[PDB]
């Protein structure tokens, strides 16, 4: 295939995203979920974590790692520590609720998920880390755990196969740091959420010094649906290493902002204006777009014309594919103080751990603040430059980098509209 | 850690007191000040025989090797656990 | 906005706090769900239980999930400082959290947010004189495509026009509770003017499984 999206409703796995259908177990059951669980548990890991390999599925927490290669270092003999899956529903992205219509809507594709997940990497239970603002989808997944149980689905001899295996809730409480892996280990374990330092990996000492592998609620939730229809149905969609279907948040300066499940590498103009009626005052109208929710670098106007939506086309437009939560902002918007609410949001979620996001996102934050107003001069642009690209690499975790981006796209994308407000700033005040 | 590198030979101090007029600090030591530095343990040794001092030697004390790991900060059934970072 | 404490009159050790018997039981749930010697791992699921109990969190209630838990008194004021929503002063009734990050700012979050300062005559920070509200400005609640948005305790009002967080401010103020939805037409996330995706009816079981399962 060589032009991708316009995906079937018959290719989808998130049937039941709007909540149109009974997202409980009779009616999850009526639409594939939990059908022949056991024939998938039985097979053993190894063919599960092939079958996972073969469809080429990818992180879909953002960062796009194999999910094949990172769920087989669990394939590894017991030390006699048990073993956990630990799902990630903190989805702490400005641009990104796909994982809160999941939870929502169908949260027994997520129990089953956990089941087989854990089943491939031999764990023990699955601690569902979910945010702690997401109060009604928390009770909303354990009212379908409760129907889990008492359909013997998981538990205690899971869906008859002889494999016992628990599923927990975790609720956050309000830290978006904790949706990185391993200060999501920490704020399970009853610590603050700040990030450990890699290695150790999670696979070797992850959640109470256990082989741990945590994972979003896509790439789990998908997970069963690929056991079912096969790897190469999955790998069938999306272009080479950009493998199968994904969920889109498409917010801001649309005309219908939404949630929809498209295929892969679906073009960012036909997504916009075919799930969410185009951009408010025409495609003309649009200034800039953050493709995958806040940590990404924005692309202009001339990027969105042609680029296609999965990880390899956005790092080749120097963005990155992330969360695919798509924020439009059309010409009226001042793009400096949207940038700078974003380093604000970075500086207001940042644990306080290491020294470069610690002192240099407030620091960031203030010269932002000051190029809002144009309180400033140009060779306060590259020098703010050179401050993204000393907090980005020399970070603990990726929050520093995702503090960095915004500000290194906006610098490269518009350099001129920052010196024009310096200018007129001058020239008004002096 | 530089200047732990080179070995030191000092003399034993003397009495300091008290200037009556300002207060400052009077000795009567001309080696009072007196610090020589030597790359190696013998070459101390020999310039203190060749000049006649009497001399005492401490010898080397070097920091011995720990085992450091990051992991064990978060071990499952070792008291080495961290309660915060 | 603090992050040391002061021993008022009202917020000190001697402070009374105690969980309820129903609260000891969901707390023995709780510490159930973790491994035996891993209990300080129920450190935030308890601390937000008493928060729920008591609707915010003295140095009474951080001292008991300390001492329930036999964990040091540190840890837990490390985990309440951290985590936002551990309300440390007492907070209104009605605890209003208006999203102003830029999804939900592109979505004119300022004009809600002026709305709900001039219908109860407070700002940001203030609880009002009753206490039964208190506006705050928080970060990305995670319903960026409902923008804008505010949050209510536990439930998102999502797609709000100025007039339907007014009327949502009334209907509290009159007692009864409203329901946690976007205020424009549709139902959860999809596209405004009707379904773009999803029409057809879902498979059901055997749809699509390969061979040898
Ligand atoms: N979904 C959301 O709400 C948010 C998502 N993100 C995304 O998070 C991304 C950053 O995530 P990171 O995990 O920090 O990036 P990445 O460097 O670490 O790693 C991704 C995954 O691969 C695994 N991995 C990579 N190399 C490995 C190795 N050698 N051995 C074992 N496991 C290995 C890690 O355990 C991790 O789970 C950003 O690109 C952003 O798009 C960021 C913020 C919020
Ligand atoms: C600051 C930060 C926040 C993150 N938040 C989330 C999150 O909320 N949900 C999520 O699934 N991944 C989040 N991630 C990505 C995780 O580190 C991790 O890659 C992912 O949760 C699990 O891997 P997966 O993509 O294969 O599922 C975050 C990363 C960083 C650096
Ligand atoms: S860079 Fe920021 S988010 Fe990461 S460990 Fe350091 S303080 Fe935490
Ligand atoms: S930006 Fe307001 S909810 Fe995500």
């Amino acid at each position: 295939k060589t032009s991708f999206g316009s995906l079937k409703d018959e290719d989808r796995i998130f049937t039941n995203l709007y909540g149109r259908h009974d997202w409980r177990l009779k009616g999850a059951q009526s639409r594939g979920d939990w059908y022949k669980t056991k024939e998938i548990l039985l097979k053993g890991p190894d063919w599960i974590l092939g079958e996972v390999k073969t469809s080429g599925l990818r992180g879909r927490g953002g960062a796009g790692f194999p999910t094949g290669l990172k769920w087989s270092f669990m394939n590894k003999p017991s030390d006699g520590r048990p073993k956990y899956l630990v799902v990630n529903a903190d989805e702490g992205e400005p641009g990104t609720c796909k994982d809160r219509e999941i939870i929502r809507h169908d949260p027994h594709k997520l129990v089953e998920g956990c089941l087989v997940g854990g089943r491939a990497m031999g764990a023990r239970a699955a601690y569902i880390y979910i945010r702690g603002e997401f109060y009604n989808e928390a009770s909303n997944l354990q009212v379908a755990i409760r129907e889990a149980y008492e359909a013997g689905l998981i538990g205690k001899n899971a869906c008859g196969s002889g494999y016992d295996f628990d599923v927990f809730v975790v609720r956050g409480a309000g830290a978006y740091i904790c949706g990185e892996e391993t200060a999501l280990i920490e704020s399970i374990e009853g610590k603050q959420g700040k990030p450990r330092l890699k290695p150790p990996f999670p696979a070797d000492v992850g959640v109470f010094g256990c082989p741990t592998t945590v994972a979003n609620v896509e790439t789990v939730a998908v997970s069963p649906t690929i056991c079912r229809r096969g790897g190469a149905w999955f790998a069938s969609f999306g272009r080479e290493r950009n493998s199968g279907t994904k969920l889109f948040n498409i917010s801001g300066h649309v005309n219908n902002p939404c949630t929809v499940e498209e295929e892969m590498s679906v073009p960012l103009k036909e997504l916009i204006e075919k799930h969410a009626g185009g951009v408010t005052g025409g495609w003309d109208n649009l200034l800039a777009v953050i493709p995958g929710g806040s940590s990404t670098p924005l692309i202009p106007k001339s990027v969105c014309e042609t680029v296609l939506m999965d990880f390899d086309a956005l790092i080749q437009a120097q963005t990155g594919l992330g969360t695919a939560a798509v924020i439009v902002m059309d010409r009226s918007t001042d793009i400096v103080k949207a940038i700078a609410r974003l380093i604000e949001f970075y500086k207001h979620e940042s644990c306080g751990q290491c020294t470069p996001c610690r002192e240099g996102v407030d620091w960031m934050n203030k010269v932002m603040a000051r190029f809002v107003r144009g309180d400033a001069r140009p060779a306060e642009i590259d020098s703010l430059w050179e401050i993204s690209k000393q907090i980005e690499g020399h970070t603990i975790c990726a929050l520093g980098d995702g503090a960095a981006w915004p500000v290194q796209g906006l610098i490269r994308h518009f350099r001129p509209e920052l010196e024009e407000r310096m200018q007129r700033f001058a020239q008004q005040h002096q | 850690v530089n200047n732990t590198k080179k070995w030191k030979m000092e003399f034993d101090t003397r009495e300091r007191w008290e200037n009556p007029l300002m207060g400052w600090a009077s000795t009567a030591d001309p080696l009072s000040n007196l610090v020589l530095t030597f790359s190696t343990k013998e070459d101390a040794i020999a310039f203190a025989e060749k000049n006649g001092w009497s001399y005492d030697v401490e010898e080397r004390k070097v920091p011995k090797p720990k085992s450091k790991s990051y992991g064990a900060n978060f071990s499952w059934n070792k008291r080495t656990r961290v309660s915060t970072k | 906005a603090l992050f040391v404490h002061r021993d008022t009159p009202k917020n000190n050790p001697e402070t009374p706090f105690d969980f309820t018997p129903e609260n000891y039981k969901r707390i023995e749930a709780i510490v159930k769900n973790y491994p035996e010697g891993h209990k300080a791992a129920a450190v935030l699921p308890v601390l937000d239980l008493a928060q729920r109990q008591n609707g915010w969190l003295p140095i009474s209630a951080m001292n008991k999930v300390a001492e329930i838990l036999q964990v040091p008194p540190m840890r837990v004021y490390e985990v309440a400082t951290f985590y936002t929503m551990y309300n440390r002063k007492p907070v209104g009734k009605y605890h209003i959290q208006v999203c102003t990050t830029t999804p939900c700012m592109l979505r004119n979050s300022d004009s809600i947010l002026e709305a709900i300062q001039k219908k109860l005559g407070i700002k940001v920070g203030e609880t009002t004189p009753d206490k039964l509200f208190t506006l705050i400005e928080v970060e990305c609640l995670g319903a960026c495509v409902n923008a804008p948005m505010v949050q209510i305790n536990d439930n998102y009002y999502e797609d709000l026009t100025p007039k339907d967080i007014e009327e949502i401010i009334d209907e509290l103020k009159a007692g009864k509770i409203p329901k946690p939805g976007p205020r424009s037409g549709r139902f959860s996330c999809e596209p405004a003017g009707g379904l773009t995706s999803l029409t057809e009816p879902p498979k059901g079981p055997g749809f699509g499984v390969q061979a040898g399962l």
